[PDB]
């Protein structure tokens, strides 16, 4: 409708926006604002949403005249795509339906899958020797194979493709899903597959918050029915979502009561009691999860490296200790949390992997729970039952917070900046106190060196602790008030965590620096003298020193304090000392578990032990171990071939 | 009484262990498989430790072949992995 008139209307609104483009020649696009066009010509901006097919084409040719007419006109009239980044309304992937088809929409979400840089032909010239050479059957990259039945010029059927005169363009297809931060309330990860064109290809990675704004197109992929079978959003402009929309927002009236709650006494005790009030006990585990929620400060050094600011927690224990429930109450309490299980229900269930799509068979990089939850939390239940592919990449995603996959024709790196509050189960049914943790845990020994807090939620029969948990469960089932309700409401506490992780950034103080120093040197020489003439036990490692500073800064952020008070660094010591008992202390002495084992004894005996009817007796009178211990030693040696 | 009568008619364990969750009892099952898992420990540990009878250890080493606890490339010699 009035295409020639729209060109004059677009040229009228077109000039400071085209003025800078007139200066920068290599810029192959033009970012146009809809609200700006709405102010100049509201009727013209209304035609953008109504008929986007005739509006984008007429605007491109119009601004071309606004380009050649003034000075600094480029020699070659490069394609000027009209990119309308802003729109009056912002839609949702769940809210998106068949009504917005062929309408200029602006849907927000997160990209989960993405294809390679697949070239596609724009002007499909078919080579017909008989006649009809330069004829073009304009095909879209998502559309199926186009082929004419007969040449209209000469009636010949010798049809073939002329890829020598064909002008090929770039094309990429991604999958836009609901954001797990706020749109997860619907509990439906709906997806709308979209396409990307020149200056849009390779503009966003999977697991990233983007605000795409394009035309909702359709494709008749199936011939079983005349109506469309699948809709594909033809993205006109892509843009990453702003910080305010992709993060939790707090009302100004709540900003006062959040600061008021920080000034309230025993704020640390109130938050601990407010985390999972149904489960009894585990106050050390509750405070450890609280320190993981109020994660430490994440700083970047000018040398290029970036200091870690997350505290991963692992909950190992026997079945029946409500270790899976603890991953539920925090799943809804945390601002950005993706509750999932260790089971590899998908190819990219835990870590992002590459899988061939069902549409064209091309490998697409699908994100995982450790990618969609970037800058948030990911509570992984049953962490001991994982696939071999996921077990190999979590070693890098937990420390470096990056997932570099370079297989299946997809090479890139993601940002796995997530706090993995996981919970694993022992492979022997119940955890034994006479064996180390990796001995009964399916996780690799190197993987345990990544978690800053590893609590042992063991089951121990005691008349005092069992009578309290028995009466507590009865109060929960009876509907008691103070047995289920938290001291701080979940709605306010969810904003309290987001307020601390965004505004309050504590810094180390001289008082806390002396406490962190005195604690680290105190653990040294704790058990090294014990295993002399061999591998001396290292009670604490510099890795754990960085974890101690993260927990000390975590307690200061939980109190909404801009500095690490000496009392805050002391609180992290108690939590570390409590975990010491669980592992690396109060068990096979210090250094227990460590990277693999204490070594104080096991490793020590390994070097002494290092047609075999003579070697079994030789180990007998040697006195290195009893006949039962030296028996089990060679079973593990035969496991590795020794 | 219903729970008490259920545990008695099942005979789930000697000490009433919850075998419904692990399919193994601490005394009669877990303690034996823990100590169980040329043939050094196959013949010696079966005698000096008194792990069990000849038929009892036979089914345990057999089940160890499926779960991946006992490996034996050749038939003449058997080992524990
Ligand atoms: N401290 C506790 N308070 C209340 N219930 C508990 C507590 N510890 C364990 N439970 C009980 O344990 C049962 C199973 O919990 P679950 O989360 O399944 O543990 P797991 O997954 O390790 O088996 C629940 O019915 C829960 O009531």
């Amino acid at each position: 409708m009035d295409r020639e008139e729209m060109i004059a209307r677009f040229a009228k609104f077109l000039i400071n926006r085209l003025k800078d483009l007139l200066t920068v020649t290599p810029k192959r696009s033009l970012a146009i604002d809809w609200a700006h066009l709405n102010s100049f010509d509201p009727e013209l901006a209304d035609e953008l949403l109504n008929n986007p097919e005739e509006a984008i084409a007429s605007a491109e040719d119009a601004i071309q005249i606004v380009l050649r007419e003034p000075p600094l006109l480029v020699e070659r009239e490069f394609k000027v795509h009209a990119r309308f980044y802003n729109l009056p309304k912002t839609l949702l992937v769940k809210e998106l339906g068949s009504e917005h088809i062929n309408k200029l929409i602006q849907v927000e979400g997160i990209i989960t899958r993405v294809s390679e840089v697949k070239p596609f032909v724009e002007k499909a010239v078919f080579v017909c020797r008989d006649c009809g050479n330069e004829m073009v059957r304009l095909q879209r990259p998502y559309e199926n194979l186009v082929k004419p039945a007969k040449c209209d010029a000469c009636g010949s059927r010798n049809i073939e493709l002329d890829v020598d005169k064909s002008r090929f363009l770039n094309f990429q297809s991604f999958r836009l899903q609901d954001r797990p931060e706020s749109l997860k309330g619907g509990q439906m990860p709906r997806f709308v597959d979209a396409i990307l064109l020149d200056d849009l290809v390779d503009a966003a990675l999977p697991g990233d918050r983007v605000l795409v704004t394009g035309v909702l197109r359709v494709i008749l992929e199936q011939r079983e029915k005349r109506p469309i079978f699948k809709k594909i959003l033809e993205v006109n402009h892509i843009e990453q979502l702003s910080k305010e929309i992709e993060e939790l927002e707090i009302s100004p009236e709540d900003e006062q009561k959040i600061r008021e709650l920080a000034k309230r006494k025993d704020i640390v005790d109130a938050i601990v009691d407010s985390i999972a009030p149904a489960i009894w006990g585990h106050r050390i585990v509750k405070k450890g999860i609280a320190l993981a929620l109020f994660g430490g400060v994440q700083r970047t050094l000018p040398d290029g490296t970036k200091l870690r600011g997350e505290s991963h927690v692992l909950l190992v224990g026997d079945p029946g200790v409500a270790k899976s429930q603890l991953l539920r109450y925090v799943a809804n309490l945390a601002p950005r949390a993706i509750y999932t299980s260790g089971k590899s229900s998908s190819a990219a269930g835990l870590t992002a992997a590459a899988v061939r799509d069902e549409f064209t068979g091309s490998w697409v990089l699908e994100a995982g729970v450790l990618v969609l939850a970037d800058g948030g939390f990911a509570l992984i239940d049953e962490f001991d039952k994982m696939s071999d592919r996921d077990r190999s990449a979590i070693h890098e995603a937990l420390e470096q917070q990056t997932i570099s996959i370079s297989k299946a024709g997809i090479t890139a790196t993601l940002n796995s900046r997530t706090t993995v509050i996981a919970a694993a189960n022992p492979k022997f049914g119940r955890f034994n106190r006479h064996k180390s943790l990796p001995e009964q845990l399916d996780l690799p020994p190197t993987l345990l060196s990544r978690f800053d807090l590893i609590f042992l939620l063991l089951d121990e029969p005691d008349e005092k602790v069992d009578a309290s948990i028995a009466e507590h469960i009865l109060k929960v089932r009876r509907g008691e008030a103070e047995a289920v309700t938290p001291k701080i409401p979940y709605d306010l506490l969810k904003k309290y965590i987001a307020y601390a992780r965004k505004n309050v950034h504590p810094v180390l103080s001289r008082e806390a620096m002396e406490e962190i120093k005195r604690y680290y040197v105190k653990m040294r020489k704790g058990l090294r003298r014990g295993d002399e003439d061999g591998v001396q036990p290292i009670p604490i490692t510099a890795r754990q020193l960085e974890a101690l500073i993260r927990l000390s800064e975590a307690h200061a952020r939980m109190r909404l304090s801009e500095t690490v008070t000496r009392e805050d660094a002391r609180a992290a010591i108690e939590i570390i000392e409590a975990m010491m008992k669980t592992i690396a202390v109060d068990e096979e002495g210090n250094l227990d578990v460590s990277i693999l084992e204490v070594g104080k004894s096991s490793k020590k005996i390994n070097k002494i032990e290092k047609p075999e009817e003579k070697v079994i007796e030789a180990a007998k009178q040697a006195g290195i171990g009893t006949k039962a211990d030296i028996e089990k030693l060679l079973n593990e040696l035969k496991s590795d071939g020794r | 009484e219903i729970i008490e009568a259920m545990m008695k008619t099942i005979a789930v364990d000697e000490e009433g262990n919850l075998d419904v969750s692990i399919l193994e009892v601490g005394k009669s099952s877990k303690k034996i498989n823990k100590i169980e898992k040329p043939e050094e420990k196959v013949i010696e540990a079966a005698k000096q430790a008194g792990i069990g009878t000849k038929a009892d250890i036979e089914k345990l080493l057999n089940e160890l072949k499926s779960d991946g606890r006992v490996y034996e490339p050749r038939a003449g010699f058997y080992r524990v992995i």
